[PDB]
């Protein structure tokens, strides 16, 4: 994977372009996937610039007459199995192209050698040949340009017309032409010979290669694109896609004329994300901007209320945020109009851009820092790119324009200023809108009627509204969901139950909101869309809010500011209408709404207020959606709004279900009643009433902030309208009529049963006497609500049964779990065999079955030590795996005790904080792996109270005693598919025995994340669900969020089937296990091992109390208190009982059924059947999309092969053969070697070898020293040890240092270099990512993220980017020079220098967690002195000398940055 | 505040009068709490999920939610809620055995934290009320026109009465005896259930608009089809009087009384009536020596009964 | 693709129920993939079956007219988002159409249904 960019600055054509994009081309094999056949790829593509002298010659030796003016070349994929399309093709291509005048010279068939093509992508070539077109009419070149385009559109329009297959144009025009295809990276050049020539000479050229997560390639899926290079993915595209064809019916420019008609439908069909985006990209460049402009219009920058910037860039920005929606995800641009050639980020910066500068009038930028060979007595200048940052070439003039030199000249052609100043804001009208008119608040009684019309429980109110109103954060539960899914009750579940949230996998990493709030912003405008091709005063003319979330009074002040423009619509519906009462009513509404925005309205209101005894209130969920559908089908939506009033909203899921339908506002007025009401009789204590509304408001707007980041949406503008849930309970045909684009993989109720259910709660609200709400049952169980998985008799009769050891029980306990109604996917499922009984007695073993059960991770912070232990002692017994979770272990328990116990655990965990992961805790283990999501709560970090954090837990993370640890969404490492293979490699060379698990949550399109990590070499896959407990999480995301795993486990197995994958892979679920019935249905669909958990803690005396986050449980099993621990009464015995009964159960079921083994019943599906509740429920589920059975083949229907899944070789084999008197002797040595950019994790293995023979601290400081010379590749030196000392010259190119464990890493430029240290990048991105302990010396400036969680090291840099020293834990970090924004977010513990010459740091550090001062304390000068000598020692640069030198006065210029809890736990205190 | 003071706080029940001063008077041995202890006492319930506290009460009482209710004043909500699935919450907190029903499962309890006082809150909480007028009859809204009867005025008896006035219907009870009340007034003793509480509950009842008809025997005085097609419909709830006996050489002596009536008497004459079997009969126990047969609360009551009347030496006898 | 299946499911039934009728669910059909040759199964479709039944009460030859216009307009809706590899053998309450790539001896394996009584 990777892009690039080389750039001539003067703007002459010469042949060293296209021979170095040729040889950076032939260095990217590293990154990509490896395939046992060897001549399987999966893409790679050139851009280069048309060779006028090739096509004239050729032209010439045809025998007609060169003309003077350009040529123009098209390279085409005709289809290659019949011999009459291409005919077709070609009389279409002729005929459209001749329309227009030009002249036509011939084709001719690209010379190819096929040899090189794998099985696969030759079975679908297509036929490549060029078109050579020639401008006749003298027209000029930018008009010839048009003229190609507007050519290519209809050509592609036709070819559509007629259904005709594999048919692509890679590129028409005069200037420019692309070269790509699905072969392999360095092969190139050999299946297009026609670029050895000497003749291809360019003055710019772009290379891409991808990394597919499937099998099945297909040619014209290839990059480049016309016009852009993408590396990444956008989050935003099924957002984006509507509001381009909501734009489509505006948008017009005098530039194309009539032809604009055959430009309606800019966005085809069967495209990717980089695909459309480049079609977009493409229809603004040609209608008159420039290529900046296009990408700071479509990718902007972050809008910072700081003053760092002019405000002449204020307004810039400004004014492109207000005219188009931005397109997210991670994203590395390297894009290149006719004239400017620019390389560009996104707003994040989650992919690596670096870029060089030499004296021949070159720029290369790429991925990597060593791509292209060059000698170090050549370059000008190194860099890199922050994020939102651009750099950009203009060859027309010859100059080369960075970042802030571009934007100055950018801000200098239309008056900005001028044209912002006509927005108006809504808080000034709240502030002019007089404080008279307040209405009446309802009675009691009217409230009481109107809440029991939703089914609105006294806990709703008790349980997650109060803390809303009282502290301004949403609620806190600590354990999963054992509730029935919400097609399945028998209760009113509210429609808003039905759509479960998104989040985002491997493939896309989500984004940390409570300290990258900064990105971040819910800005909201009415009145904005219009002609998206003018420069106008118009276009900045609107009203603006900055929450889509409003009051009742801020809700009636914009009514009076909109007046006589808005129209208010009914949304109720007769209770005495009939059977399709509610039908009707749809087409009621979606007809009144179309007859009022003809009508000249501009806004619409969707009110419901009219809700009584006789007309019942339509969902507002169905209604907006409808609404919504029916403006943008009929080319009406960029007219108007649309603002909804809902009397059911009460937390934040609702608002973010209708703002994610459509809508554009909401109000909420009922929780307002009920808030005013509650506060009327002092309950709140003596907080104001506006007090109270301003903590429900930021309450709800925090939580809409977390939702939307689970995606990596960081933009309100770009989520609104694109439906980001999935809907499981509906019918395919009303989710697919009226609601935008979801998937509902199993059908659902339609529209007669939520009439029922309806009309049926507004009949119990309306027609009898309420004098109280319900109790209700939702979160915790009571009698009154519904049922619930965990009930007491189920609780009691299992522990009975594991106490007393009784089979009897334990089947009696079964029994009582498989004898009630329905409450899961699968207890609708039927086993039904067709062979005869066996007898019990010939089934495997129970050992045998044992072996393959294991008790998933609980980290220490939650559990206690006591039950810990005794999970893994009952673990370690019978011979299967445990799991110790993140949080680290204790390494005492690294050795079998006295008496025979093993308190260790065979499975270690990496999660995302990097807690307590050393080198000596990954060499002391038989699995790893790799958690990227929990079953609870997805795509979020996991939470540990302060008062939970004991001393202990402190020692065993390296933290602060006392202090709330929450992990960071994302792992700053795993930022796409080739971050997880990079770490992958890491893991399994810090560890050359262990086998690497990812796991996973079930969800929508789960199947292709899950083919593509097995080809990251990863052989165990864990598929969690939806009910998996917690020790503490959000109640919204508990209940919200995720999917069962029948759905998830049921497509990943028939993906992987197809893909002839599964064959390698161990499949392995977990969530919501408890009888043998589910462990044989699970094993049925596909898996091969089974995780159990809190059975598991019920064994021990855990009796549901769901109070883990508040450390007083009762029994004592997660508290870090010592009365309560003194409480335990667990023992290992239970679990093995448990763990035997649970085996004797499924001994019994395969007996019963006529099979003898696990093995062959894995896979073989068709012994389950679909059984329906009745014929008095009448939902139309069909399970069959998960009871399709793909057939294999001639592989077996499971993994056949044992050890894990072998990597490549690294440097580091070499240097084992090399320093072996230190292995049998213990000498010290000195090696040397060099070092290129294609070897990674330089110098682990060696770090496993020294860990498993010294230990981690049985060498003294630099014991054997490595010296490379030249550019070193990802991971240099990861996890390395006290003995061990690398020492580069030259640079690194990402992940330096990480997880360091006490070893030393010095990186200096060259002795032959005329750089200045302090000047130029020298390492890259995610720098010392949790490390504990060591050394790194660095002489130029870091990159991006530098030392997030850092825990122990001491690094010295002369530099730094954004987001440096995020999340700090401990340690000192000294940095000579300027500082990004954002600096030190969320540091709680170490302390940092920094070197500030222009007196700038208060503007960019986040004063929220620590303080900055000066140096007072000459016991803090001497450590900063030391350090600064040690690295003028280490490094011997020149900066740092100069500095040592005039101490007196530079003394004064540093800034000491230091953590608020650690004001009154250090020493020696920082004050005087 | 926070309610979960479990870890902080330890159980106690409200004061007890010593041993000395209870042998003499009738009146009860338990007090009701003040407003400071009992704050403190509901604080320490932990609003567990899946409360064992309430699956294991017949009547399934929404216990945590008026435990919580009470923790933070706002008694008059906690009464309510209490009151809403339970007739009589103050006899049942005066004479439900909490070892084996409420007070012994929460989740507290199995940890041998001690179990939350449940019963004692219970009766604070609709005392409380009383004193305070906060109680009011269940007047129908609309009179209907059906008449339905019952037979026997026990705890289920007046339950179902005062359910099916409340519907709306017309109801008539018939017992046996002269006061209404089942052998709630006139077979668990005076330490146990005070007898006030029990005529207020009655009082309460008739003024909703229930028929009394004392002294009426559905064996004598009338028959099971007369009744049966006076009223729509009848509820028999006549309990159980029959009891056992014993046939062993000795069982025709004298002064071989059974229990029922002895608590009978002994009820009667705390109330007055001045019986004529306790001034010359065998059903005074001043200076005597008493034994009883069997056992369980009913060999409970009529031991502690006899103790109270003197009786210089009382055993009891169970197998 | 596991996803433009699902589009076409959601064509089917969004389509099928417009004119009223009742969707009892859809069977996969039980195939034999062990005797088709080398190319014949590399473009091999997936095979299923839906069951709709009369709810109406209409006759016959209405039935069938209506099956007819259901299919023809499924056809032309599945070609507007230009979805490739679908085919509707029969929709029809009086006959079935079982056929294939397969040898002329070997259908009553590839398609055991046949050997049923
Ligand atoms: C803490 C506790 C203590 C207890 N102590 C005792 C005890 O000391 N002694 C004891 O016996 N039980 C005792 N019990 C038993 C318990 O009270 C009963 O289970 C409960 O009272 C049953 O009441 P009931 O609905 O049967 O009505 P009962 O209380 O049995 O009253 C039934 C009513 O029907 C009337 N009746 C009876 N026959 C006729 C008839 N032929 N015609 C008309 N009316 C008729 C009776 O006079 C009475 O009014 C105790 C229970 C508890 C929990
Ligand atoms: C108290 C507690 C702590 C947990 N901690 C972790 C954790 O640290 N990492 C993790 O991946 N899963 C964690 N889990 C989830 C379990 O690993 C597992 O996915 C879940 O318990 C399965 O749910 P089940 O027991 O109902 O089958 C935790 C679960 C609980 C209840
Ligand atoms: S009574 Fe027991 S079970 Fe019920 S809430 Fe209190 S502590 Fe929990
Ligand atoms: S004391 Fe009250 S709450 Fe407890 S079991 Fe008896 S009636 Fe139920
Ligand atoms: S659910 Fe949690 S609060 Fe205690 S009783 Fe079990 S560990």
């Amino acid at each position: 994977c990777g892009v690039g960019f080389i750039a001539a600055i003067d703007g002459k054509p010469r042949r060293s372009v296209v021979e170095k994009g040729i040889e950076a081309l032939k260095a990217v094999w590293h990154r990509g996937a490896v395939d046992a056949d060897g001549k399987t790829g999966d893409g790679a593509g050139i851009h280069v610039a048309v060779p006028q002298k090739f096509f004239k010659d050729h032209v010439k030796v045809i025998g007609h007459r060169a003309p003077d003016n350009k040529l123009a070349v098209g390279q085409v994929f005709l289809p290659r199995i019949s011999l009459d399309a291409q005919e077709a093709c070609r009389c279409i291509v002729e005929t459209e192209i001749l329309a227009f005048g030009y002249y036509i010279y011939g084709w001719r068939q690209v010379p190819i050698n096929v040899d090189i093509i794998g099985e696969k992508a030759n079975a679908t070539r297509p036929e490549i040949e060029q078109i050579i077109v020639g401008n006749n009419k003298g027209v000029s070149d930018e008009q010839f340009e048009l003229d190609l385009y507007i050519i290519r559109r209809r050509i592609e329009k036709a070819v559509k017309g007629e259904q005709i297959n594999d048919f692509y144009i890679c590129s028409l025009s005069a200037r420019s032409i692309i070269y790509k295809g699905m072969f392999l990276a360095e092969q190139l050049t050999t299946f297009y010979p026609d670029l050895l020539d000497e003749r291809f000479e360019s003055d710019f050229a772009i290379y891409h290669q991808r990394y597919s997560t499937n099998t099945f390639p297909t040619w014209p899926l290839a990059q480049p694109f016309r016009m852009l290079a993408h590396n990444g993915e956008i989050n935003t595209v099924k957002g984006n896609v509507n509001w381009m064809k909501a734009h489509e019916t505006r948008m017009e420019h005098p530039a194309f004329g009539t032809h604009m008609q055959d430009l309606k439908p800019v966005i085809g069909v069967g495209l990717s994300d980089s695909g459309s985006l480049d079609t977009v990209f493409e229809v603004m460049v040609r209608a008159g901007r420039t290529a900046p402009m296009v990408k700071m219009m479509l990718v902007p920058q972050a809008l910072t209320s700081s003053q760092t910037t002019p405000d002449n860039h204020k307004a810039l920005i400004q004014y492109c945020n207000s005219v188009m929606e931005p397109w997210d995800g991670p994203a590395a641009l390297a894009m290149t109009d006719g004239r400017w050639v620019v390389g560009g980020m996104d707003r994040n910066g989650l992919r690596p851009m670096r870029y060089t500068i030499t004296t021949d009038g070159l720029i290369i930028g790429g991925s990597e820092t060593g791509m292209v060979k060059i000698d170090e007595t050549q370059v000008i200048e190194k860099g890199r790119l922050g994020p939102g940052e651009m750099i950009a070439v203009d060859l027309q003039s010859g100059k080369l324009y960075r970042d802030r030199e571009l934007k100055d000249h950018l801000a200098t052609l239309k008056p900005w200023d001028k044209w912002v100043q006509n927005t108006t804001h809504l808080d000034e009208l709240v502030k002019t809108a007089s404080l008279k008119g307040e209405p009446s608040d309802m009675d009691k009684a009217e409230l009481r009627r109107r809440q029991q019309a939703f089914g609105l429980t006294m806990e709703d109110m008790e349980l997650i509204l109060h803390p809303m109103v009282e502290d301004g954060k949403e609620a806190i539960g600590s354990m999963g969901d054992d509730s029935p899914i919400a097609v399945l009750s028998d209760k009113y579940r509210g429609l808003h139950h039905f759509f479960r949230q998104n989040f985002s996998q491997v493939t896309n990493p989500p984004i940390d909101s409570l300290r990258e709030r900064r990105v971040m912003s819910l800005k909201t405008r009415l009145g904005n869309l219009g002609n998206i091709l003018d420069e106008d005063e118009t276009q900045t003319r609107l009203l603006q809010l900055e929450s889509p979330v409003l009051t009742t009074a801020e809700f009636r002040a914009m009514r009076d500011y909109m007046g006589d423009t808005a129209a208010e619509i009914d949304a109720t519906f007769p209770v005495d209408g009939g059977p399709e009462a509610l039908r009707d009513a749809l087409r009621r509404i979606r007809q009144e709404t179309e007859d009022a925005v003809r009508g000249g309205a501009t806004h619409v209101i969707l009110t419901d207020e009219a809700m009584g005894p006789a007309r019942a209130a339509i969902p507002a969920i169905l209604a907006t959606g409808a609404v919504h559908t029916h403006l943008i089908r009929s080319n009406l939506r960029t007219f108007t709004s649309l603002n909804v009033r809902t009397a059911e909203g009460l937390d934040t899921h609702y608002f973010a279900v209708l703002i994610g339908v459509g809508a554009t506002t909401v109000n909420a007025y009922l929780a307002q009643e009920a808030i005013a009401e509650r506060h009327r009789r002092g309950l709140f204590g003596s907080m104001p009433l506006e007090k109270g509304m301003a903590n429900y408001k930021k309450a709800i707007d925090d939580g809409l902030l977390k939702i939307m980041s689970k995606m990596g949406i960081s933009v309100i503008s770009s989520y609104r309208g694109g439906g980001n849930f999935e809907a499981i309970g509906l019918s395919r045909a009303l989710v697919a009529e009226h609601f935008p684009a979801m998937v509902s993989r199993i059908s659902g109720i339609g529209l007669n049963g939520i009439q029922k259910k309806v009309l049926e709660q507004h009949a119990t609200a309306y027609n009898e006497e309420v004098v109280a709400l319900p109790v209700g049952g939702f979160y915790r169980f009571r009698k009154s609500g519904d049922r619930h998985g965990w009930e007491g008799g189920v609780i009691h009769t299992l522990q009975q049964a594991v106490t007393n050891d009784s089979y009897t029980t334990f089947k009696k306990y079964s029994e009582q779990v498989n004898k009630r109604p329905p409450m899961q996917l699968r207890d609708l499922l039927e086993l039904r065999s067709t062979k005869a009984p066996v007898p019990v007695d010939e089934v495997e073993s129970i050992t045998a079955i044992r072996k393959r059960f294991i008790t998933p991770g609980m980290s220490m912070g939650a559990l206690s030590p006591e039950a810990h232990g005794t999970l893994n002692v009952a673990m370690n017994r019978i011979g299967a795996k445990s799991d110790s979770g993140e949080g680290g272990e204790d390494p005492a328990r690294f050795r079998p005790d006295k008496n025979g116990d093993n308190w260790n655990s065979a499975i270690k965990q990496v999660a995302s904080g990097r807690f307590g992961v050393t080198a000596e805790y990954l060499n002391q283990c038989r699995e790893l792996e790799i958690k990227v999501a929990q079953g609870a709560k997805p795509g979020e970090g996991g939470q540990l109270p302060g008062f939970k954090v004991t001393e202990m837990i402190a020692r065993l993370r390296h933290s602060t005693p006392g202090v709330m640890l929450i992990s960071p969404p994302p792992h700053h490492d795993i930022y796409s598919i080739e971050d997880l293979a990079q770490l992958i490699y890491d893991l399994k060379q810090i560890n050359p025995d262990a086998k690497v698990t990812v796991k996973l949550v079930s969800r929508s399109g789960i199947g292709t994340i899950a083919a593509g990590v097995a080809k990251a070499n990863a052989d165990i896959i864990l598929i969690s669900g939806n009910s998996g407990g917690t020790g503490a999480s959000p109640q919204t995301s508990i209940k919200f969020a995720g999917l069962p795993w029948e759905m998830g486990l049921s497509e990943v197995h028939q993906v992987l089937t197809l893909n002839r994958l599964r064959h390698r892979v161990r499949l392995r679920t977990d969530g919501g296990l408890k009888t043998g019935r589910d462990i044989v249905i699970a094993a049925m669909l596909g898996a091969e091992e089974f995780g159990i958990g809190t059975a598991s803690l019920i064994a021990m005396g855990c009796i549901m109390v769901r109070q883990c986050h508040s450390n007083t449980c009762p029994v004592g099993v997660c508290v870090q208190d010592d009365k309560l621990r003194q409480k335990f009464v667990g023992t290992p015995e239970k679990v093995v009982n448990l763990f035997t009964f649970l085996a004797e159960e499924v001994r019994e079921i395969l007996a019963g059924l006529g099979f003898r083994s696990l093995n062959e019943v894995i896979g073989r599906t068709d012994l389950l059947h679909q059984v329906s509740r009745g014929a008095e429920h009448l939902d139309d589920l069909d399970l069959n999309p998960r009871l399709a059975q793909v057939d294999p083949g001639e592989n077996a229907r499971y993994c056949t092969l044992q050890g894990r899944n072998e990597v490549p070789d690294t440097l580091d084999a070499r240097i084992v053969a090399d320093a072996r008197p230190l292995f049998e002797e213990g000498e010290k040595m000195q090696l040397a070697y060099n070092a290129r950019n294609t070897q990674r994790a330089i110098g682990t293995r060696l770090s496993s070898m020294v860990t498993r023979k010294f230990g981690m601290f049985g060498l003294q400081p630099g014991h054997i020293t490595i010296r490379l010379r030249g550019t070193a590749g990802q991971s240099l030196g990861a996890f390395a040890v006290q003995g061990i000392k690398l020492e580069v010259m030259g640079d690194a190119n990402d992940y330096v240092g990480k997880g360091l464990s006490g070893g030393t890493i010095v990186v200096r430029p060259t002795t032959s270099s005329p750089l200045e240290t302090n000047k130029n990048t020298i390492i890259g991105n995610t720098v010392l990512y949790g490390a504990t302990a060591g050394k790194l010396f660095a002489a130029g400036q870091a990159g991006e993220r530098f030392a997030v969680r850092n825990s122990g090291a001491t690094v010295v840099v002369e530099g730094c980017g954004s987001n440096g020293c995020e999340y700090m834990t401990g340690g000192t970090a000294v940095i000579l020079g300027r500082v990004g924004d954002n600096f030190a977010a969320g540091m709680t513990g170490g302390m940092a220098y920094v070197y500030d010459l222009d007196d700038s740091l208060p503007l960019y550090i986040n004063d929220e967690s620590v303080i900055f001062q000066r140096i007072e304390v000459g016991h803090y000068e001497s450590q900063l002195k030391h350090l600064i000598e040690e690295h003028v020692t280490e490094t011997q640069s020149r900066f740092a000398a100069e500095i040592l030198n005039d101490w007196a006065r530079e003394v004064t210029k540093f800034w000491q940055v230091v953590p608020k809890e650690m004001l009154n736990r250090l020493e020696v205190p920082v004050h005087l | 505040q926070r309610m979960l003071g479990f870890v902080h706080t330890a159980q106690r029940m409200p004061d007890k009068r010593p041993a000395a001063e209870r042998r003499q008077d009738f009146a009860e041995i338990y007090a009701r709490f003040s407003d400071e202890r009992a704050n403190e006492q509901a604080n320490r319930c932990s609003q567990c999920g899946v409360p064992f506290c309430q699956v294991h009460c017949p009547v399934s009482n929404n216990i945590p939610d008026w435990l919580k209710l009470t923790s933070e004043g706002r008694l008059e909500e906690a009464y309510e809620v209490s009151q809403a699935t339970n007739n009589f919450p103050e006899i049942c907190g005066r004479i439900c055995p909490q070892d084996r029903l409420c007070e012994g499962n929460c989740v507290i309890e199995q940890s041998t934290h001690g179990a939350v006082t449940i019963g004692s809150v219970e009766k604070y909480i609709n005392d409380t009320a009383w004193d305070q007028g906060w109680v009011k009859p269940r007047t129908p809204s609309r009179e209907l026109g059906l008449s339905v009867g019952v037979i026997g005025a026990g705890p289920a008896g007046l339950a179902a009465a005062e359910e099916l006035r409340a519907k709306g219907y017309e109801v008539h009870v018939y017992d046996r005896y002269d006061r209404m009340g089942g052998l709630l007034v006139y077979g668990i003793p005076g330490f146990k259930l005070e007898k006030s509480v029990v005529e207020r509950r009655v009082k309460l009842l008739a003024d909703a608009g229930v028929i009394y008809h004392p002294n009426f025997e559905v064996g004598r005085d009338a028959s099971l089809p007369e009744l049966r097609r006076k009223h729509v419909a009848v509820l028999v709830a006549t309990g159980v009087y029959k009891a056992r006996d014993i046939k062993a050489p000795g069982s025709g002596l004298g002064n071989i009384v059974a229990a029922l009536d002895y608590l009978t008497t002994s009820n009667k004459v705390s109330l007055g009536d001045t019986v004529e079997a306790y001034e010359n009969g065998s059903l005074n126990a001043a200076g005597k020596h008493v034994v009883v047969l069997g056992g369980g609360d009913t060999a409970m009551d009529c031991v502690r009964t006899a103790i109270r009347q003197g009786a210089t030496s009382v055993k009891c006898l169970y197998r």
